[PDB]
């Protein structure tokens, strides 16, 4: 909850979370570039990915 | 009336160590008033009233405090020919200024064989000439120039 | 690179009771 | 004519190669000597 | 030109030679640490880089 | 706060024994 000086100019909301967001990529053989980091993670169920 | 101090900028004895002996020290000046002073318009100033003299040059030499048996110990070392100084100039050069003519466009070189090795990099600049001349006298009194160099 | 190079591989080696390092 | 094509030339009025020689000497066919400077 | 005849005069004048600290002998170079907030002894000596 | 840390690892430029 966060309270602010009365604006009337419109506004609707921006909010920064700070993580880890840590990407890294293998490279196997010639010509293969493989990207292994799963970000925004679950996946379970049967119906749309 | 001026007073200034004017340092050594030969890149062998500005930055040498010389040990105990007597030494026979000279180095010559120049009274040309179109090497020594800068103009703003570049105007010639031996077409104008410029004029220099110098009354008594003094050579101020700034001597470390040593103790005297650190001193000896010192001087031996620097007296071994193994720990002889080595000094190289900062812009390690050799300069060739190759003439342009007017409204000329190319600019062939000529360099007869020579070695090449332990050469570094090319580097050049373009000038502007027609007044005042070369080192190697400093004078010529037919001047056309003052400014900046 | 117009440039210098000096004795620098060695350093003031000096200890907090004694600004000068000794010689023998 | 000169040439349109037969190799890789290019074309300036007088031809110089030369260096830095030193000392005075460097002007003649201008105004007169005037030493320590006057008008 | 010719074989090679410079790598000695390039380990004499300090073109290719080995380092300051080691081409000097070892009680300058103790004298030059010891001294070196005061007196600095350093720029007189050239150090290759190859 | 922030983050994103990297860390890297005689003359003459070079000399190394780095294989596989």
């Amino acid at each position: 909850n966060f309270e602010v000086d009365p604006m009337d100019e419109s506004t609707l909301l921006y909010v920064v979370f700070e993580v880890f967001d840590v990407v890294r990529v293998h490279q196997p053989h010639r010509g293969v570039i493989e990207a292994v980091y799963l970000r925004t993670p679950f996946s379970a169920g049967n119906a749309t990915t | 009336p001026f007073h200034i101090q004017v340092p050594q900028k030969f890149f062998a004895i500005k930055s040498l160590l010389l040990l105990p002996g007597s030494y026979t020290y000279e180095w010559n000046f120049r009274k040309d008033v179109n090497m020594i002073l800068q103009s703003s318009l570049g105007n010639d100033l031996r077409t104008d009233g410029a004029s220099i003299s110098f009354t008594s040059i003094n050579l101020y030499a700034t001597f470390f405090p040593m103790a005297h048996n650190t001193a000896s110990t010192l001087e031996a070392m620097l007296r071994n020919d193994t720990n002889d100084q080595s000094f190289n100039d900062y812009l390690s050069a050799a300069n060739m200024l190759y003439p342009i003519p007017a409204n000329a466009t190319n600019v062939p070189i000529s360099i007869p064989s020579r070695n090449w090795a332990a050469f570094r990099g090319w580097s050049f600049t373009r000038l502007k000439t027609k007044e005042t001349p070369s080192l190697g006298s400093g004078f010529d009194p037919y001047f056309v120039y003052s400014g900046s160099i | 690179d117009i440039n210098f190079s000096s004795l620098a591989p060695r350093h003031g080696t000096r200890p907090f009771m004694g600004t000068w390092s000794d010689i023998g | 004519m000169s040439g349109s094509g037969s190799f890789e030339g290019g074309v300036f009025s007088p031809y110089l190669t030369g260096r830095l020689p030193s000392w005075a000497g460097v002007r003649q066919n201008v105004m007169g000597s005037t030493v320590d400077g006057r008008p | 030109m010719a074989t090679p005849s410079m790598l000695p005069q390039w380990a004499y004048m300090h073109i290719a030679g080995q380092d300051a600290s080691e081409y000097l002998s070892p009680g300058l170079v103790q004298f030059a640490r010891a001294t070196d907030t005061y007196f600095s002894l350093g720029n007189k000596f050239r150090n290759p880089t190859v």
